[PDB]
DNA sequence: TTAAGCAATTCGTAATCATGGTCATAG
DNA sequence: CTATGACCATGATTACGAATTGC
């Protein structure tokens, strides 16, 4: 994702970040990045064990998950780097443990994270859950971090509100995009010049890198080699994502046998547990609850003390 | 002052050099022979000349596997790995490495971790020019580009990235404080025009040296030169000294050659004219610039090997350096051996779970070695106060006044100089008496690390060093595994007690060197750990591998020998030799310092095992740790089953024994007989019997017989110690109890020791009750010294003490009005006492400095000390001998004695007089009441035997200060807060002041103007 | 003043008049005069042109819990 | 770039929960 | 002028962190 972003925010607009408890998310439908998720568990039954437990915990608290997979990757920086020099096995093994638990899944046209955002900004889901701030760049209004952490690591989930970020940094999404790029995008090389906090300011009185470059120009702050500061700025805007409305996710009922006969058996693992597990998942069948006033009254604005 | 002897007639084409090294050094150098890093080695001859040695031609390297492609087996791609990529996009990959002679080498070696086979594999050896280029190369070969003609596709990991001087010493087999020899015709003295200041300066190539292993005649120590010094400064009132306002007024120095029982140099440099002292030289200057210059010239000319002192690092040297910077003296900070180098102050921190965390400054001296004795005490010893007075009493037996002893006359300055010289002499006596330096030299010879690493580092560099030195002899390379982070594993078992008081003898049987012998006798190592698959599909289980209780499989010794068995066997023989030497001493303090030496070698052997389980470290293998503690648990439950099962009533013996306790290495079995001879005989039979069920060196041994015994909880017991029978008894044992911890008052620890003395030696509970009653009564009647009331606690890292409010943290962070420049820092101990107030929610609001409650006279909370400090340890100890009528017996022995208590607006007194007989306030000054007037001769008789006993206590104390001071004709000035003498000599003046005025109520016994 | 406060501080540390940190200043001046060691007639002539001030008529360390 | 391990007991502070003495007002 | 429970105030129980010692 984007480099030093979380810190930048934390350090200049903490009002857009909250440290809530996993419980407060009861009734929320969230878009997850299966790829990264599946990875997190590894770093070989883990790609599914965590894909198991965690999703149970996410269910137990009322959170309704929708795992997402990536399709045909695009032009990522280090991505096509070895190309300057010239599997899905344990991946789909998950796209199974899911529907066998009654948990949705979607094949993103490319980068899931972008798709996740795609959803979130369509009311189809609450927030996007990844570890990479990218989602924010892609225009996602709400991003939840740590929702896939171990039951142990007592880390609370970290929420981020794009519309609050944009608020403080006084800059449109696009204007925010350039910031992420100059902050350290994983799509193109940043500019050795500007610093985390520095990069902000420039963007603040130069609503684009295109204007930031022509300004500072000495050989004291040179602009990258093959700088695609453009191509990127585009992706973060109009990515490749499956239409939101295209489908309706529906959490089904877990199939104890069919699944336990494809887990503790075919993949060998303590039966007693994966049984009480499927049991618990079956219990926590729901989440949505208590409405907000927003849900019925338009927000007037803000009264500020004299 | 005195110079070294003159090097006469050394001719290099016929004569060799034989000298003993102290310090090594790295140096990046010009003047190459026609590599750039050249090595320095400083040392002394077998006579006393100083030798610098310049060593040439050595360069760092490491290893990396050759990847299986067409590249690194083809010489074109080897030299192309040496060759740089000339493209524009390789500026991140051939600049910071660039044109360096990394080179290409092919060698056949193996990796350490695991057991794959007896067969090696090709590795690449990569040299580098400079030691400060292995870090960017590591940042450019792993995450940098390795697209170079498709020879080495990313990634191949780096193996054996170690330190430069350690790699040199592992290469040539040179250890700390070693004998080094330059043969004839190999070295050139006048090839090096003199850039350092030593006498002999050689200039040798790195393959010419000969290292002598210290053993036989090569086990000596050369005559080194040791200096100690101390300084004085003149401050303001209240204000702690500051290097920009307070001059340095006296420097005092002591110097000796090592091996001679007295010093040879004794110098004192003052800043006003002074008076002569017999045994020392005295020079005087009218300005401080001359004083600092004179000290720098003396320290160049005497040229010492070692510099010691007490708190010289964190106070003395940076004060001198800052004071020389302020007064514009350019030539001061050149104290080292290299002629063109100035010194600088630099911060450093150390932290571990074994010693805690400490933050120190360091000052640079090349060639010379520093030994602050404060840091040696703080690292090895666990004491109550770490002041020079407290450790000098514990081991031997002993600011604003100084500013007017210096602004006065010259006999006052002579008194100041004698005081400063005694201060500068005490750490030498401590260094030679405690066997510090001999043990440091033996530690550096057994481990193979230099002499500066035993004051800066921990226990990892030594086990890394020994493992590398054992790894070069079979051809293995070490890997780099790093993980954050694994989980914990299960530690040691404790057996459930049968709590109480025993009066029939219990015999203790334990295993000696338990974990190193587990690691030895079941062939456990990194290099023989069998992975779960590589046994398959071979089926040979019997006598080729074994299985552990955690679950691993480990190869038998008929295939491999591990590396950790051999390192452990060397350390075990060194400790056995130290104990064999300790078995022939008669002096007690010498016996305990040889016990300290053997304790240090046992700690080293156990830290070898603790290296394996440290998941934050350099090479962890938690499988091994789990196998160790599983074997421990299995063997101790085997011991308990066997001991309780064999000696029984049906098996011809007297009584079936029953184990009362066991804690992971020991077993305390209760046999039944009450004769110590028969218990000793059966216990020795049991130890020697049970030991024959194991491999070797596993052995159980008899150790003691306790008679009687007192078991309170887990890790809390006490008893009386028998070594032989006609050696009747040795001492008590107090494991864990309130007499060995330092979190309490001296009053409580003394009461616990005296109660166990009266209760275990004389077996009289009535004297014990009367003793505890007198202690509580004298507490409530306000006749207990405030030495017995001082509590000390350690001020650790500041965030854990941010997390929850404590008493000592509150006292420390609250500064004083007098001095915001002397206050507790991180790592030290804060002393305090608890005063009485009405804020019962917080015991952190009632704490005060002992000197502040001394000078400002605040009262003491006797109820806090009665119910919170004293009462509950006593209810631990006194209950198990009796019932709960014993709680009522001591709370009733309190109750007969609790009814006897002694007692802005305080200035507006009325001072009502009172009758001495029946306490009735009344008008007039006469002592007796009108109803109690007849019984007046008896009431005068009473209380003059109290004045008589206060008079006898005044005189024994105020003349003891005269003998501790030295003089009988001049004033005492000693406000030593660690002496009971101080502030016990202050209260008897007031007791006598009060008791003398109570007897003047009665008239005078005669006239006085006749 | 400020020159009279160093004369008394110099009289208080001269060893040929006695070991005096328990008593007053004028008592030590008269003790030396009785034995007639050599008291000088200037440490008297500032203890007469003052009243009972505790920074003239007291020894140097009359604080200081020794 | 730098650091040997685990088991167990004790004490203090803030927070959680139980219970009585006043009191305030409806009968 | 007199019952009733709501309200303030003070004491008993639990939880967890810090310190220190035994293997
Ligand atoms: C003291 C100590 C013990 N232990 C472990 C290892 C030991 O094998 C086990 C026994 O503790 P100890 O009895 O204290 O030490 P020891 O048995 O090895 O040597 P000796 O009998 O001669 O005194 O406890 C450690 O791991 N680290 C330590 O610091
Ligand atoms: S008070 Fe007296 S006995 Fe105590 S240390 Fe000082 S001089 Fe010695
Ligand atoms: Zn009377």
């Amino acid at each position: 994702g984007i480099q030093g972003l979380a810190k930048l925010i934390a350090d200049v607009a903490p009002s857009a970040i909250r440290e809530n408890d996993i419980k407060s998310y009861f009734g929320r439908k969230v878009a997850i990045d299966a790829s990264m998720s599946i990875y997190q568990f590894l770093i070989t039954t883990s790609h599914l064990m965590g894909m198991f437990y965690r999703t149970i915990r996410m269910m137990e608290n009322g959170i309704k998950p929708v795992y997402v997979f990536d399709g045909k990757p695009p032009q990522l920086k280090s991505g096509e780097l070895a190309k300057r020099s010239e599997t899905k096995q344990h991946n789909d093994e998950c796209k199974h443990l899911l529907s066998l638990m009654g948990i949705p899944y979607l094949d993103a046209p490319s980068e899931a994270e972008a798709s996740c955002a795609a959803l979130v900004k369509a009311g189809k889901v609450y927030a996007a859950a990844t570890e990479d701030m990218a989602c924010l760049t892609f225009g996602s209004p709400v991003l939840m971090r740590h929702l896939t952490a171990s039951e142990a690591k007592k880390l609370p989930i970290q929420e981020f509100h794009l519309s609050r970020i944009l608020q403080e940094l006084g800059l449109n999404q696009e204007q925010f995009v350039d910031l992420c790029i100059l902050l350290g995008s994983d799509y193109c090389e940043s500019i050795r010049g500007i610093g985390p906090k520095r990069a902000v300011d420039l963007i603040q009185k130069h609503k684009s890198i295109e204007e930031i470059v022509r300004r500072l120009d000495p050989n004291k702050y040179p602009v990258p080699e093959n700088w695609l500061h453009k191509e990127a700025h585009q992706l973060f805007l109009e990515p490749e994502v499956l239409d939101p409305e295209s489908v309706e996710l529906k959490w089904s009922e877990p199939n104890e046998e069919e699944l336990i006969k494809f887990m503790c058996g075919e993949k060998q693992f303590s039966e007693e547990r994966i049984r009480s597990g499927v049991k618990r998942l079956s219990k926590s069948r729901q989440g949505s609850t208590q409405g907000r006033l927003d849900d019925f009254f338009k927000v007037t604005g803000s009264l500020s003390s004299a | 002052r005195w110079l070294r002897p003159t090097p006469p007639a050394l001719d290099p084409q016929t004569e060799p050099l034989i000298f003993q090294q102290l310090e090594i050094d790295h140096y990046v150098g010009p003047a190459q022979p026609v590599s750039v890093p050249v090595l320095r080695a400083f040392g002394v001859t077998d006579e006393g000349f100083s030798v610098c040695c310049h060593i040439h031609g050595f360069a760092p390297y490491f290893y990396t596997p050759a990847p299986p492609g067409f590249g690194p087996e083809h010489m074109g791609d080897l030299q192309r790995e040496l060759n740089l990529a000339i493209s524009r996009d390789s500026r991140g990959g051939r600049e910071l490495t660039g044109p360096a002679v990394l080179a290409v080498e092919l060698c056949s070696r193996e990796s350490m971790f695991g057991y794959h086979g007896h067969g090696p594999s090709p590795f690449l050896r990569i040299t580098v020019a400079l030691p400060r280029l292995v870090a960017p190369a590591r940042r450019l070969l792993e995450q940098g580009i390795r697209v170079a003609g498709l020879g080495t596709p990313s990634f191949a990991p780096y193996e054996a990235n170690v330190d430069f001087e350690i790699r040199f010493m592992v290469d040539t087999d040179i250890v700390g404080c070693n004998w080094l020899e330059l043969p004839a015709g190999k070295y050139a003295l006048r090839l090096k025009e003199k850039a350092t200041q030593c006498q002999l300066e050689a200039d040798v190539l790195w393959s010419d040296v000969v290292s002598h292993p210290p053993e036989g005649p090569w086990q000596r120590i050369a005559p080194l030169r040791v200096l100690s010094f101390d300084i004085e400064c003149a401050g303001r009132k209240g204000i702690f000294p500051e290097p920009e306002r307070d001059p340095v007024i006296q420097i005092c120095s002591l110097g000796l050659r090592w091996g001679e029982p007295e010093p040879f140099l004794r110098l004192a440099l003052t800043l006003r004219p002074c008076a002569p002292i017999l045994g020392a030289k005295v020079q005087s200057y009218e300005k401080e610039e001359d004083l600092l210059q004179a000290w720098s010239t003396f320290i160049r000319i005497m040229d010492p090997d070692v510099i010691t002192g007490y708190n010289i690092q964190n106070f003395d040297l940076p004060y001198l350096i800052s004071r020389a910077q302020t007064l514009k003296v350019q030539t001061f900070p050149f104290l080292g051996r290299v002629a063109g180098l100035c010194s600088n102050i630099r911060d450093s921190s150390f932290q571990s779970k074994q010693t805690g965390r400490r933050d120190t400054k360091v000052v640079s001296m090349v060639g010379r070695v520093q030994m602050d004795m404060l840091q040696v005490l703080l690292r090895e010893y666990k004491l109550r106060s770490y002041t020079l007075n407290a450790v000098s009493f514990h081991f031997l037996g002993e600011h604003s006044i100084i500013t007017d002893l210096q602004n006065g006359n010259d006999q006052t300055r002579r008194r100041l100089a004698v005081y400063c010289l005694k201060d500068a002499y005490l750490p030498l006596r401590l260094l030679e008496r405690l066997m510090v330096l001999v043990n440091a030299v033996e530690m550096a010879r057994v481990t193979g690390v230099p002499l500066s690493y035993l004051l800066s580092r921990g226990q990892q560099v030594k086990v890394v060093s020994q493992l590398l030195r054992q790894a070069m002899h079979e051809g293995l390379l070490m890997p780099v595994v790093k993980s954050e982070g694994g989980e914990d594993y299960t530690g040691a078992t404790v057996i459930e007690p049968l709590k109480g008081y025993y009066d029939v003898p219990i015999a203790t049987l334990d295993f000696s060197s338990l974990y190193p012998s587990i690691m030895m006798a079941h062939n456990l190592c990194y290099t023989t750990l069998l992975r779960p698959g590589t046994a398959q599909k071979l089926g040979l289980t019997e006598d080729q591998f074994i299985r552990t209780p955690t679950g691993d499989e480990f190869v038998k010794t008929s295939v491999r020998k591990g590396l950790l068995p051999q390192i452990l066997e060397n350390l075990l023989s060194a400790r056995k030799r130290a104990k064999a030497e300790l078995a022939k001493e008669t002096d007690p303090l010498r016996r305990q310092v040889l016990d300290g030496r053997q304790l240090a070698l046992k700690v080293s052997a156990n830290s070898v095992y603790g290296f394996t389980g440290a998941q934050v470290g350099k090479l962890p293998c938690l499988e091994i740790s789990q196998s160790v503690t599983g074997f421990g648990r299995q063997m101790i439950e085997k011991t308990k089953q066997l001991v309780e099962s064999k000696y029984t009533v049906e098996n011809g013996y007297s009584t079936s024994a029953k184990v009362v306790y066991g804690d992971t290495d020991s077993v305390m079995c209760r046999f039944g007989v009450s004769s110590v001879a028969e218990a000793m005989a059966l216990g020795r039979e049991a130890a020697d019997w049970v030991s024959g069920h194991f491999p070797s060196p596993i052995r159980l041994e008899f150790e003691k017989v306790y008679f009687p015994y007192l078991l309170i909880s887990k890790k809390r017991y006490a008893g009386l110690l028998f070594s032989s029978r006609p050696d009747a008894h040795d001492r008590m044992d107090c494991k864990g109890l309130e007499a060995v911890r330092r979190d309490n008052c001296p009053l409580v620890a003394n009461l616990v020791t005296a109660s166990l003395r009266r209760l275990l030696i004389d077996r009289d509970p009535e004297g014990a009750v009367a003793h505890a009653q007198d202690v509580i009564s004298d507490l409530l009647c306000n006749r207990i010294d405030i030495s017995q009331l001082v509590i000390t606690k350690e001020l650790t890292r500041a965030a854990s003490d941010y997390a929850g409010k404590q008493a000592h943290v509150e006292l420390a962070e609250r500064m004083r009005k007098r001095d915001p420049g002397s206050a507790p820092s991180l790592g030290d101990r804060v002393p305090y006492v608890i005063i009485s107030a009405a804020k019962g929610v917080a015991a952190y609001m009632k704490s005060e400095d002992p000197l502040f409650v001394l000078e400002h006279s605040l009262p003491i909370d006797t109820q806090y000390y009665l119910e919170q400090q004293l009462a509950k340890p006593l209810l631990r100890i006194f209950e198990p001998i009796l019932g709960e009528g014993r709680a009522e017996a001591v709370l009733l022995r309190g109750d007969h004695t609790r009814c006897k208590t002694v007692l802005g607006l305080l200035a507006f007194a009325k001072r009502r007089n009172c009758c001495i007989g029946c306490r009735t306030v009344l008008s007039h000054q006469g002592a007796v009441c009108e109803f109690c007037q007849p019984r007046e001769s008896e009431l005068y008789q009473k209380e003059v035997s109290h004045l008589n006993a206060l008079e006898e206590r005044f005189s024994r104390l105020w003349t003891q200060c005269q003998r501790c001071q030295g003089s009988l004709h001049e004033d005492v000035i000693c406000t030593s807060r660690d002496c009971p003498i101080f502030y016990m000599r202050k209260k008897v003046r007031k007791d006598l002041e009060d008791q003398e005025q109570l007897l003047r109520r009665f008239g005078p016994p005669g006239p006085e103007a006749w | 003043e400020e020159a009279e406060l160093e004369l008394l501080r110099q009289f208080d540390l001269a060893w040929q008049y006695g070991p005096c940190t328990g008593i007053t200043r004028l008592q030590r001046w008269c003790r030396a005069k009785q034995m007639g060691l050599e008291p000088p007639p200037e440490v008297w002539q500032v203890l007469k042109t003052h009243p009972g001030d505790p920074r003239f008529q007291c020894s140097l360390w009359h604080l200081y819990p020794l």
